[PDB]
């Protein structure tokens, strides 16, 4: 086991300056608070002397606000001198209450130290492949050479022929300013039709369903977890996954902790403790969490098959609609009451690849989802025992005939589900259908990724569907392609192919620039515009590490993260908050907004010189010198109630910030929304939710069922509590990688001995996209013939085993994959030292 | 002295609620206690050994209730509160004294 | 000055121990709360003639909360927010929110078999300095 | 303590110093010999009007042969094995056996024009705590 053997901290001291910071990592977006000092001072342990006023030569107790761990702290630059730094949960901030993740815990030690050798991996300096390897050059010559480059290549083939993989979450590797600056790059200055998102292979919404309905994903607070009847959480294993939402708003909830607040704010109606339908056909350690504090009696894990969540959502729909337990005023003041034709190629299809989902009244929905309770038992594998008591947990009134309360809460088990479209649609209908929008205790919502921080120009050009970029790139299409802060090698779909030609497409741009001279930089320019011309790819990767898909790259450029700059994002209640710089960027990196400004003033020079004049004036408007300038061009000019928010007015309203959108500013205060949709008046032309007339029609993407049907194991796919996202900052971080050095598949115990595997054994995954390997994990919770491999990760990428398949919105169906297993070698000496017991807490 | 069974309670005060709303956590509400009986609160899930232990008919006067907060485990063997106990017997009175009140 | 000076501190004697029964335990002073345990098997840190005592703090890292030991999995368990540790593997975070594994004691079994703690590996949660 | 414990000392008054003549100087204690220097040039942790005067360690880090200055060059000197720090460039050695670049001091500028220095950011020669 990793042990740190630091056996004492440095004091942050009573003068010690403070800064707010979010949470760099997940939804939930935790308030946080960097205290940094001189190096050669230090905090006392009598009160007049440390940040607390508390006397530290006596042991602290549970949930001491007067602690840090080690994680919490470590040495960094600001204003180009090493500060002591700690960076500590907010017990005052509402969200988390001074909880922090074992992610955001580590924010500190996963910062950049000369001084404690922390992230030397960090990018310090632009790169280009030139004498036959990676090379460290300056901006001026790294961006010229982009610039020339795509210029050229835009010039002769179009815009079309630019391909582009970029962010558009907030947090760090995110946030308004550099998805303004990049959006700004590629949509104002440029058409960029050929873009995809860092989780998704086409410029797409993950939830056009709900949005299409007229109701936002983002419309409830985290308040409403604990004002709730039940909660309804459909693929989010949220314990792991939006750690501090689940433990500081829905336990108190499960608990009863939250009745005091329930009768004070909702009198006049029956509230027992909080009860939980958990929709994942895995028992997951949030399962577990759930029957602990509110006992099984509360707690319905509706272990449904593989992606027939649809099924299930339709037989509550039908079930819920034949008892009218529905909100009729609601259904007629709120929902859309004219009738409309079916599609033709409906049921199977939609109107078009557009729209496969038909929009329609309460009635027209229901008749369209009809579903029995015997045939959704059939598909879904459930008892109608279950579904007729999930139906009762989410429909049948309280005691005075009072409407049950339920929040509706979804993640990526839906979301990388079967039929996205439809699934969602089903889901909204029973939140809609009752009256569970824009009231306390309620919402159908995204319970979240990434915080959000997205400000872009119109994407109308992009199209719906968008571009399958990946489809593109694996077809010999597109000349130069530009990275920002993802990588397809560890996290696209059908990964293995993927990765197969990227290679050989940049091997071709490589071998040319390698082979021509770079001090004659036209000469270079022209080589690499051959290499593209017989089917080359010249990659550009804008990052913070050396990523996998930057081994492919000709030129790196390093970002800035949050905290070496000023950040802006909001969490899964829309609370935007500033993370106000602490510290400084490694070396010459730069935050993504600026090297967009950067990157366009250079596109200006080299377009003029080669004599267009035009072409080059639509670079202008990025004199940005700051990420606040950045702020200010995209957030407060284009954001919903934008004018009302800038960095010193978000700077003094601390973690807590405000709900988005602002509504005004009165005394130092921005007033926000605590709720979406509380007039019932939802995000459509006329106010209208529409229904979804939203048929199961089986697993809808290609070539998926017949992968069920020809593979022995379902390869389910997700997070691990302890990795963040593709172990970009983990891979350097020997606590996380002590405890997986291998990504693990989940594998029932019996599956197992079956299949001559032991605890650590290193296993081949393959099926008809590729091939991966992970540490085979015994899991007693597991059911036979389903295994769980942890997603996107350096040592092991379950991506390879994913299908190209989609839906017709290019939705990448990433939870539904089928594929065999085979031993590769024995468990490796280095997985001896792993514990392989449950991760199941037991009373 | 009450004054500095408040100081003692800080070791409860993560399990135990005490006061104006104190609603059940990791452990029940503590409000009244002297003369109220064991596995006593409504809401709580109490274990298959403090619930055989209010079969049987017991309170908590002030000298059952000294020998759960000095060893709770093996003195009420498979309760859900392992925990070490508050050794010092002078601040298992003091958080009684605290206690005393609510 | 530059390390933290530990106490060579007495806790227990190896006849104290039932195996797979904590000894409830205070080092390296009153207020740090943890446990010697006899493991019937030989892991990492383990001392005595079968190299399976080991000692812990038992204050989760997280939040402080109070651990509990399962005899059956031998883990253990925070109530607090449902981290688990092994005490069989160092006391590796199995699941948790922790960011730091158990922290274990440095033991040393004299002649007469007295068990001694000589250090800690990682920060007792609630001080600043493992020595206060 | 966690960090060492550093004295606020008085070493001299901005109006002491000639443009590229060192004064002798001693900190954190009379034993280490430092020199402050005013280079008439804004430079790496230099304090003053002109933000040119800088305090170093003047015992070479390598095996402590005290170090000559040459005006000419504005360099530090060690005639043990003739390693080069550049006092313009924070102490970084030009050339040199040590491995580590000078020693410098925190220095603070009051408002009567005294100079403090709080701190020293490299192990000075000859001590195993820059505070004995
Ligand atoms: N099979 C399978 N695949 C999946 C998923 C799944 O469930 N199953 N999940 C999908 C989802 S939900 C997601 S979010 C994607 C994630 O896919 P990726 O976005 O590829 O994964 P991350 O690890 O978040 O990648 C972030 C990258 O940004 C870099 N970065 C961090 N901060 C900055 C910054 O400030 N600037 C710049 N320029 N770069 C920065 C990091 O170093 C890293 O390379 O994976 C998807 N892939
Ligand atoms: N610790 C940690 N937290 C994170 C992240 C991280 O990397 N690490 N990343 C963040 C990001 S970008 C995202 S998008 C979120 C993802 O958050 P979640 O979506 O909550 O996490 P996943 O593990 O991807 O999948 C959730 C659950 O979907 C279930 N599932 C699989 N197939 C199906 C299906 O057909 N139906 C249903 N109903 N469920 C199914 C899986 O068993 C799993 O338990 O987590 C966020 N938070
Ligand atoms: C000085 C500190 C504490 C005091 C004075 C205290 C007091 C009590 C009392 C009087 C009871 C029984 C009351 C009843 O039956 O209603 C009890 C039960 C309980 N306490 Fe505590 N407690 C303390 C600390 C803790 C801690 C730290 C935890 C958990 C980590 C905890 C968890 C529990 C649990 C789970 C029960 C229920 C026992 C069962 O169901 O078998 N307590 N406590
Ligand atoms: S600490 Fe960070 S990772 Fe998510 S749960 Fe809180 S935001
Ligand atoms: S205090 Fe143990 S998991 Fe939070
Ligand atoms: S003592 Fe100065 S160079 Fe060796
Ligand atoms: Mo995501
Ligand atoms: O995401």
């Amino acid at each position: 086991a990793f042990k740190r053997h630091i056996d004492r901290l440095p004091i942050i001291p009573a003068d010690a300056k403070k800064h707010n910071v979010t949470c760099h990592f997940c939804i939930v977006g935790c308030g946080y608070h960097a205290y940094t000092w001189p190096i050669n001072k230090q905090g006392g342990t009598d009160p007049q002397n440390n940040i607390f006023g508390v006397d530290l030569s006596e042991q602290q107790q549970a949930e001491s606000d007067a602690w840090y761990s080690p994680s919490m702290y470590n040495v960094v630059k600001q204003d180009g001198r090493d500060v002591h730094v700690v960076i500590k949960p907010d017990h005052e901030c509402v969200v988390n209450s001074g909880l922090g993740s074992v992610r955001g815990a580590r924010m500190a030690e996963t910062s950049f130290s000369e001084a404690r050798n922390t992230q030397q991996q960090r990018l310090t300096d632009p790169l280009v492949w030139r004498y036959g390897q990676m090379q460290p050059t300056s901006w001026d010559d790294a961006l010229d050479l982009v610039a020339r480059v795509t210029a050229k290549i835009v010039k002769e083939k179009g815009e079309d022929a630019l391909i582009v993989s970029a962010f558009d979450h907030g947090g760090a590797g995110g946030g308004y300013e550099n998805t303004w600056g990049t959006g700004k790059l590629y949509f104002e200055a440029m058409k960029v039709k050929n873009i995809r998102i860092h989780n998704r292979p086409a410029y797409n919404s993950e939830v056009h369903g709900t949005r299409d309905m007229g109701v936002g994903e983002l419309n409830n607070c985290y308040e409403d977890a604990e004002l709730a009847d039940t909660i309804v959480a459909v693929g989010t294993n949220a314990l792991e996954t939006q750690t501090n939402y689940f433990l500081n708003h829905w336990i108190p909830n499960l608990r009863g902790e939250s009745l005091g607040k329930k009768k004070e704010l909702m009198p006049e109606e029956p509230h027992e403790a909080g009860r939980i339908i958990i929709v994942d056909p895995r028992r997951t350690v949030t399962v577990n969490a759930c029957e602990q504090t509110a006992g099984a009696d509360n707690v319905l894990h509706l272990a449904i098959n593989s992606g027939t969540d649809l099924a299930l959502f339709n037989a509550l729909f039908t079930y819920i609609a034949d008892k009218g337990w529905v909100d009729r005023d609601f259904i007629d003041k709120s929902t859309l009451r004219e009738g409309t034709a079916r599609p033709p190629l409906y049921p199977a299809r939609g109107v078009s690849e557009a729209n496969p989902g038909h929009l329609s009244s309460f009635e027209d929905a229901v008749e369209g989802c009809r579903m029995s309770i015997e045939e959704a038992a059939e598909i879904t594998g459930l008892d109608a025992a279950q579904i007729i008591k999930a139906a009762e947990w989410i429909g049948m009134p309280k005691e005075g005939g009072k409407r049950r309360r339920v929040m509706f809460g979804y993640e990526k088990g839906l979301i990388w589900g079967n039929d996205n479209y439809r699934t969602n649609g089903a889901l909204v209908n029973l939140a809609l259908a009752t009256g569970n929008i824009g009231r306390p205790g309620g919402g159908v919502v995204r319970l979240g990724g990434h915080q959000e921080g997205y400000v872009r120009p119109s994407d109308a050009h992009v199209g719906r569907p968008a571009a399958y970029v990946d489809q593109l790139l694996i077809g010999g299409q597109g000349g130069v392609h530009h990275i920002w802060g993802c990588d397809h090698y560890k996290t696209t779909l059908n990964a293995h192919e993927f990765k197969r030609v990227y290679k050989k497409r940049t091997d071709m741009v490589k071998d040319a620039m390698s082979a021509a001279p770079y001090g004659d930089r036209e000469a270079m320019v022209n080589a690499i515009v051959d290499a593209i011309n017989q089917g080359g790819l010249f990659a550009v990767n804008v990052d913070i590490i050396p990523t996998k898909i930057g081994e492919a790259c000709h030129v790196i450029l390093p970002a800035a993260t949050s905290g070496e700059m000023n950040l802006t994002s909001m969490n899964g209640e829309r609370r935007m908050r500033l993370t106000e710089r602490y510290m400084d960027p490694p070396g010459q990196s730069m935050p993504d907004c600026l090297i967009a400004a950067r990157l366009a003033n250079t596109m200006e020079r080299v377009l003029t010189e080669m004599g267009d004049v035009g072409y080059a004036a639509q670079f202008k408007g990025f004199d940005w010198q700051t990420e606040e300038d950045a702020f200010m061009d995209g957030y407060n000019k284009n954001a919903h109630g934008g004018e009302f928010v800038t960095y010193e007015r978000l700077s003094a309203m601390g973690t807590n910030g405000f709900q988005e959108p602002a509504t005004g500013f009165t005394d130092g205060k921005i007033e926000g929304t605590q709720r979406l949709y509380t007039d019932g008046v939802f995000s459509t032309d006329d106010g209208k939710a529409r229904f979804m007339d939203a048929p199961w029609r089986g697993l809808q993407a290609p070539g998926k069922q017949q992968q069920k049907d020809s593979h022995k194991y379902l390869i389910n796919n997700g997070r691990a509590n302890v990795v963040w996202q593709s172990a970009y900052l983990d891979q350097e971080n020997d606590f996380v990688m002590d405890r997986f050095p291998y990504p693990f598949i989940e594998m029932n115990p019996e599956d197992m001995a079956e299949a001559g595997l032991k605890e650590g054994d290193l296993v081949e995954i393959y099926n008809d996209a590729g091939a991966t390997q992970a540490m085979a994990y015994p899991t007693p919770t597991a059911r036979r013939g389903e295994t769980f491999m942890l997603f996107g990760f350096p040592t092991g990428v379950q991506g390879n085993v994913t299908s190209a398949g989609t839906n017709e919105l290019i939705i990448p169906n990433y939870k539904q994959t089928w594929g065999n297993i085979r031993k590769i070698s024995d468990a490796p000496r280095n997985v001896a030292h792993l514990s392989f017991k449950s991760k199941e807490y037991q009373s | 002295n009450a004054e500095k069974g408040a100081v003692v309670f800080k070791k409860c005060a993560a399990c135990h609620a005490v006061g104006d709303g104190a609603a059940n956590k990791v452990g029940p509400e503590l409000n009244g206690l002297i003369g109220r009986k064991v596995a006593g609160v409504e809401g709580f899930n109490y274990s298959p050994a403090f619930k055989a232990k209010a079969e049987e008919g017991w309170v908590w006067d002030e000298v059952h209730l000294t020998e759960y907060l000095a060893n709770p485990k093996a003195y009420i063997k498979g309760t859900k509160m392992a925990f070490a106990g508050l050794k010092k017997p002078e601040d298992v009175a003091d958080v009684i004294a605290y206690l005393k009140t609510f | 000055a530059a390390g933290v000076e530990y106490p060579a501190n007495r806790l227990a004697n190896i006849s104290e121990l039932t195996l797979n029964e904590p000894l409830d335990v205070a080092y390296p002073d009153e207020d740090a709360a943890g446990v010697l345990l006899k493991l019937g098997t030989r892991v990492e840190g383990g001392v005595g003639p079968d190299g399976d005592i080991v000692g812990f703090s038992t204050i989760c890292p997280h939040k402080g909360f109070p651990l509990s030991y399962s005899a059956d999995n031998k883990t253990f368990n925070c109530p607090g927010h449902f981290s688990v540790f092994d005490p069989e593997k160092g006391g590796q975070q199995v699941w948790g929110q922790a960011t730091q594994n158990l922290p274990q004691y440095v033991l040393r079994v004299a002649d007469n078999g007295d068990i001694f703690a000589e250090g800690v590996d990682e920060l007792i949660y609630g001080r600043l300095s493992n020595v206060l």
